[PDB]
């Protein structure tokens, strides 16, 4: 059959091609409700997670981006203390105290 | 103890890691990290060449560890027992999202937030284009990166706005940058040293589509000559006997012999030999998209049926008959239509390509004005036969139909084989 | 035998099947040889050559020596572009001079590459002093049509002696079945 | 056909060999407009090329 | 050396503009870090008219 020009016309159409756009900033992982999925039940669970997808998805920055909207418990401190001059420990303060 | 420098574990105590697959597989560190993970805790590297270093504790691990890679950096990495062990919660990027208002809004907003001046029309061009490379109508491509690189270039042309203006040139300027070869091989069409037919009618001779494996977006027009002698049942790959035949390519010759083999009986096996031959080619064919194109062109060597050269045709199609869909198909109907354009239109060029690739239509600007002012014509076909009779520009059935003339040709291809048997005997 | 050097004889065979249908198989085997080459040979640009030779060890026409034959051709008998035209020109031309011009010499080449004919001042000199001659086809029949210097169609036409070689390779095929018979 | 002289013959004719020339030095990436386009697309935009 | 300085990371405010035959980008391409990076392409037609 010979495809009308309708039948191929795929573009959405634009109207006010000069008007500015104000558009909130999307979820991280929006469109992606599998790999967010997966990330919040590693969070959870506390589980060791690993990001898989074609290259240059942007899976770095809406990793980062969506790691830095949670909120963990406050860490207990970590730092070394030398037990001695040739012998040093590691040690586990409450946060804030070191 | 001051003399500690903090790593990764140390920075991520308590919080997430994350870590590139890629970048711990070539560095040799994965098998360290592996262990580490088992282990729950690691000291700090020390250089072997110190006398003995200090007795420092191993610092336990409290982190997530997230490994970001493409899959073949995972399924070269996941063969190791121990990594399904320790990672086993896979957080998969789909590389397409829905094509809907609702993700054309999310990138906009995406895309505002990563700075750029978008204008309705701009924001609409950028969601077509990212359908455009997910190569379908319905889905649009999630590689957002490669989307703000697109913006970048349309804002530098645009003055910083995102207008459609702006787009489409940014979009004209990475297809122009890239053009050199394209424009070789239209300088060669043009000058006549790869021979291209683009009007008229040839018999056995049809415009099938490949696209350049160096470069795999660019589509050019191949001619493709079948030549039907009577004798042996064989079905000759000229170009596969020759190399310059795609593993999957050789399926395609079989699954057009095939059939050929069943669809003709009137005879035992088929009378006529086919030589198929993507002449003027010198490289490997891969896919199988010219199954349509073969099988077409072998049909009217058979009924001497001579096909509209207009029309380019791709499709692969199996042993039923029937056209099945293709990959790239945007790449060869613009590459036909350069072509065409190049040789200048005639009102009447066209390509011929399988209904199931409707979705994946997503073509050009020019080629659908062209398309709107009737310069160019686009045949969505599901059979063969549908194909050989827009080309051959009649119907398979009645009197003088195109099945007719094809067993005409069978019956007289037959007649001289067993004619050359009749005087071997006598 | 080169990979792309496979597609033109197989393009080769392929035209010699579908053009010459009046018997079945072709009735003829036909054996194409570079002599003394004894290094692979990597073109098609042999295509047109092994056509012709083909045609007249076919018809038992006798070519012409003095023109050298350089061209792809495809399966539909047309004569294609090849690459490097002006090398294999001045190469016949130096050997056509080392064994001394005879005012005949030659080369045909496709019409195709007449871009591509960027000649030497020495053979362009002699082609206009007509020591020398270039001739440009487009298919295989006008090659060997300025072969063995005679037309195809009309009677004692070459297409009419390459049929009657065929019909005495088939009848002396026919002929070998026949007394095996009795 | 048999191809004549004027029909191979395409060297650009010369009439004084003997003419010192001065011509000004052409654009840089002249005949490669294509190059020169993408240069100054990524010097407006600061990409790497 | 032991220790070294504590030096700063110099930043990189340049463009980058890698100069080769195809053959050495085909061969250098295949890593998607490099598109990501150099994304203009100032290619050189081997011809002029």
């Amino acid at each position: 059959m010979r495809l009308s020009y309708e039948a191929l016309e795929w573009r959405t159409p634009i109207e006010n091609s000069t008007e500015p756009v104000s558009l909130p900033p999307p979820p991280p992982f929006f469109g992606q409700e599998r790999a967010r999925e997966a990330l919040e039940l590693a969070i959870r669970g506390g589980f060791h997670a690993y990001l898989v997808g074609p290259p240059s998805l942007g899976k770095h920055e809406a990793l980062l981006a969506y790691l830095s909207t949670q909120s963990v418990e406050t860490p207990p401190d970590l730092l070394y203390v030398p037990l001695s001059e040739r012998k040093v420990a590691v040690l586990t303060l409450p946060s804030g105290q070191e | 103890v001051s003399l500690i420098r903090p790593g990764a574990v140390h920075r991520a105590q308590g919080g997430y890691l994350i870590l590139d697959a890629l970048s711990l597989k070539r560095e040799g560190t994965w098998e360290a990290f592996k262990r580490a993970l088992r282990n729950g805790q690691v000291e700090p590297v020390t250089e072997p060449q110190a006398p003995a270093g200090l007795e420092v504790e191993p610092f336990p691990i409290q982190m997530q560890v997230i490994l970001v890679g493409t899959p073949e950096a995972f399924e070269g990495l996941e063969e190791d027992p121990a990594f399904s062990e320790l990672f086993r919660i896979r957080a998969e990027f789909s590389p397409t999202l829905p094509a809907s208002p609702e993700n054309c809004t999310a990138l906009g907003g995406w895309l505002l937030a990563q700075g750029f001046q978008l204008t309705q029309g701009g924001l609409t061009r950028l969601y077509d284009e990212a359908r455009r490379m997910a190569e379908q109508r319905d889905r649009m491509d999630a590689r957002l990166v490669e989307i703000r690189a697109l913006a970048e270039e349309a804002a530098v042309l645009g003055g910083g706005l995102l207008t459609a203006e702006s787009v489409e040139q940014a979009i004209a300027a990475r297809e122009h940058r890239s053009f050199l070869s394209e424009e070789e091989f239209l300088r060669a069409v043009q000058e006549g040293v790869i021979r291209l037919r683009t009007t008229g009618r040839a018999v056995g001779e049809v415009n099938s589509l490949v696209v350049v494996e160096a470069a795999p977006y660019w589509g050019r027009p191949a001619r493709l000559t079948a030549r039907a002698a009577p004798g042996r049942d064989h079905l000759i790959s000229i170009d596969r006997e020759a190399g310059l035949g795609g593993q999957i390519f050789h399926k395609a010759v079989l699954t057009l012999a095939g059939y050929l083999r069943s669809r003709y009986i009137e005879h035992g096996s088929l009378p006529v030999t086919i030589s198929l031959a993507f002449e003027q080619n010198y490289v490997s064919i891969e896919g199988d998209s010219a199954g349509l194109a073969e099988l077409v062109a072998a049909l009217s060597a058979i009924g001497n049926l001579p096909l509209r050269q207009d029309l380019a045709v791709t499709g692969a199609v199996d042993q039923t008959g029937k056209v099945l869909a293709v990959g790239a198909i945007n790449a060869k109907v613009e590459g036909f239509f350069r072509v065409c354009k190049a040789l200048g239109l005639s009102g009447t060029q066209g390509v011929i390509l399988p209904e199931a690739n409707l979705a994946n239509l997503t073509l050009r600007a020019e080629v659908l004005e062209a398309v709107r002012a009737g310069q160019f014509h686009i045949y969505a076909v599901e059979t063969a036969e549908q194909a050989l009779e827009i080309l051959a520009g009649a119907r398979m059935e009645g009197f003088r139909g195109l099945q007719e003339k094809i067993r005409a040709g069978l019956e007289a291809f037959a007649r001289l084989e067993e004619g050359h048997d009749k005087e071997d005997r006598e």
